[PDB]
């Protein structure tokens, strides 16, 4: 898959090459060429997955993941030319570099055939975002951010790599099509414990899992806006992503195993729900909403069913778009007014009608209104849930309810009642900003309308 | 009729015919350790190369 990964390589002096005024334009043209390219991927097959050579391999699970990376790279760049007008060139060009630079890692993180080249690149996917959060943040707290951002993921993925290097003293390979066939039971053992928490806490870490999750409601408010959009979009997902792989190793352990997270993640998944009903900043909501979505896939990968995997790809993707696309919204209303108290500017339906539109979209995609395939990944996760405990659809109905709740109740403050008086430059929404939401929106609904392609191996 | 020998001629080194057998064993050693084997053959490419991990060559 070569044809994806040396383009984007050359998005690289492309930038560097292009004349100052035209850095945005060629850089936006030629990531459309790319994601266009890289729709080619979603040709599966029914028995295996697409193995191009020794080293990459593409799966069900991974060729939509691989397009919305290549898909949000150009809105990442439409959302950030705003607010970067008065930097110097060569700064543009850095910064249009971490994200060419992380769009590679990712890409390259999805289809490593080897569990050490996926460890490698998915710890190299740490450096271009930190650059970006603690040199173009905004606030003094991006420092802490940023450090809150390393520091918690490091701690999870360094046993990881124990774990891993010790596998391929036992096993003799860490080729994932190899580790698959040769899979043998986890005996009940101290050291087999051990084991599996090495080979799991990174991936919860990066979920995140609930109670580890502080960094990030600060990395994500402290970030600039493609990095928030990149953040919650597809670097949550590899957590997802790394334990739906990792699993394949771990039975019957889990088994039991798992009863610690799945009560962490429902009750968390309560918790951080009833969090974003009392908020005063408005990306903070969003940032918790994101960790309730991800509870929910953390128990759909832990009771290990194909309706719970199904249910979880699905849930990733939907959740990707509609994260990114609540960040922008709130990003315009950022930059109009330069605060994210979110009761600071209200009544902005009557100012502004069609972002109010976008915002209902939005909100409503958050709450899982049928049929979208965010409600189809919650549906299917709540049916295995219920296969697992009819019990589950206690917890799981009142997160149902309260979603919605904080949801609407963003809605409420941002666009009903009346305005501010005393706020008066509030200009009409740009072309620019409303071709984001639609590009953000519009793949949703035409994902809809063919689920399978989002739905996984399974 | 002894004539005294001249200067030099005492610490020459000298030949001496005898009827006693040279031993062959006069440290008593035991028998050596026989060494490793050896090295042979034809040097030829490591199979599928370094095989570090993911590194193909
Ligand atoms: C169901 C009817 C089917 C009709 C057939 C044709 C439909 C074609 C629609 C194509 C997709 C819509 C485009 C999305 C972007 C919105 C457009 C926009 O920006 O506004 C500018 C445009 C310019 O007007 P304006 O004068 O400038 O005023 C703009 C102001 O801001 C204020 O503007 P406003 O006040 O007029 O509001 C804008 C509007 C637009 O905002 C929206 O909400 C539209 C987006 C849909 C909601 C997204 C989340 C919900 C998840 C469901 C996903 C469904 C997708 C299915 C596949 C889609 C394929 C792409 O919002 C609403 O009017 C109320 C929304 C409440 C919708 C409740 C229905 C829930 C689902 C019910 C059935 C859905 C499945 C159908 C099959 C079921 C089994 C038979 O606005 C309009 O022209 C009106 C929009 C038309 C409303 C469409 C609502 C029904 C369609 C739902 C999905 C389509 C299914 C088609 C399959 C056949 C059935
Ligand atoms: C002008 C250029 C030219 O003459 O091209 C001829 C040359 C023709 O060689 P070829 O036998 O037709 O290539 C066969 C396939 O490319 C595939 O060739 P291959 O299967 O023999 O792969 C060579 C092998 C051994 O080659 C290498 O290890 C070096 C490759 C550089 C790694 C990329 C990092 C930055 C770029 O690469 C690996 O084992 C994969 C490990 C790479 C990961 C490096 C670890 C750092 C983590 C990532 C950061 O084209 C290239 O060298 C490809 C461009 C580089
Ligand atoms: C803030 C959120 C962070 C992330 C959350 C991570 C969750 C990690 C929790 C680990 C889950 C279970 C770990 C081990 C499984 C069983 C643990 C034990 O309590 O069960 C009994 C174990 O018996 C006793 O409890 C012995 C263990 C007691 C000592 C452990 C210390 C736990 C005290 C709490 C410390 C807090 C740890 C977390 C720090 C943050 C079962 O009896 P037994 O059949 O014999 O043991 C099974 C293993 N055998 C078969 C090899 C023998
Ligand atoms: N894992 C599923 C994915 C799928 C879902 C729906 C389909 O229509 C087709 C395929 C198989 O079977």
């Amino acid at each position: 898959m070569l044809k994806i990964i040396i383009p984007t390589t050359m998005l690289l002096p492309m930038t560097w090459m292009s004349k100052h005024n035209m850095i945005w334009i060629n850089a936006t043209v030629h990531s459309l060429l790319i994601s266009l390219i890289s729709l080619s991927l979603l040709n599966q097959l029914g028995e295996n997955s697409l193995n191009f050579s020794l080293t990459f391999f593409s799966d069900s699970l991974s060729a939509p993941l691989l397009v919305l990376t290549t898909w949000l790279l150009p809105l990442m760049l439409m959302a950030s030319q705003s607010h970067l007008s008065k930097e110097t060139t060569t700064r543009k060009k850095l910064y249009i570099t971490m994200l060419i630079l992380l769009q590679l890692f990712l890409i390259m993180t999805f289809t490593a055939t080897e569990l050490i080249l996926f460890y490698i690149l998915f710890e190299a996917t740490l450096v271009p975002t930190l650059i970006i959060i603690t040199r173009w943040g905004n606030q003094t707290e991006r420092l802490n951010a940023g450090l809150y951002f390393l520091f918690y993921t490091l701690a999870g993925s360094l046993p990881l790599l124990v774990a891993l290097v010790y596998i391929q003293n036992t096993t003799g390979s860490l080729n994932f099509l190899i580790i698959h066939y040769w899979s043998h039971p986890l005996s009940n053992s101290w050291s087999n414990i051990f084991m599996w928490l090495a080979c799991i806490m990174a991936f919860m870490v990066k979920m995140p899992l609930y109670g580890l999750h502080l960094w990030l409601p600060k990395a994500h408010v402290e970030a600039p806006i493609a990095g928030s959009m990149v953040l919650a979009a597809v670097l949550l997902k590899l957590g997802g992503y790394g334990m739906m792989r990792i699993t394949t190793i771990l039975n019957p352990l889990t088994n039991y195993m798992a009863y610690p997270f799945l009560m962490l993640s429902m009750w968390g998944m309560i918790m951080t729900s009833s969090i974003c009903l009392r908020q005063t900043d408005l990306k903070s909501l969003i940032a918790y909403s994101s960790v309730s979505h991800m509870a929910l896939v953390i128990v759909a990968i832990m009771i290990q069913t194909p309706w719970s995997f199904m249910g979880a790809t699905a849930l990733m993707i939907a959740h990707g778009l509609t994260s990114s696309m609540l960040f922008c919204l709130a990003n315009t209303n950022y930059e109009r007014v330069h605060s994210r108290t979110m009761i600071l500017a209200r009544g902005l339906q009557t100012l502004l009608p069609l972002m109010a539109t976008w915002w209902l979209v939005a909100s409503l995609t958050n709450l899982a209104l049928p049929p979208s395939i965010n409600l189809i990944g919650e549906l299917f996760i709540i049916t295995a849930s219920f296969s697992w405990s009819n019990i589950t659809i206690i917890l799981m109905g009142m997160n149902m309810m309260i979603t919605a709740l904080y949801s609407l109740y963003m809605l409420i403050t941002t666009q009903r009642g009346k305005y501010t008086h005393h706020i008066n430059n509030i200009k009409p929404s740009f072309t620019r900003e409303n071709a984001l939401m639609a590009l953000h929106i519009l793949p949703l609904l035409l994902l809809t309308l063919n689920p399978k392609m989002i739905l996984g191996p399974l | 009729g002894w004539v005294r020998p001249d200067l030099g001629e005492l610490s020459k080194v000298t030949k001496v015919k005898t009827d006693r057998p040279l031993p062959e064993n006069p440290y008593h050693s035991r028998a050596r350790p026989e060494p490793n084997p050896e090295a042979e053959g034809d040097l030829k490419p490591a199979k599928h190369g370094s095989r570090l991990f993911f590194w193909t060559m």
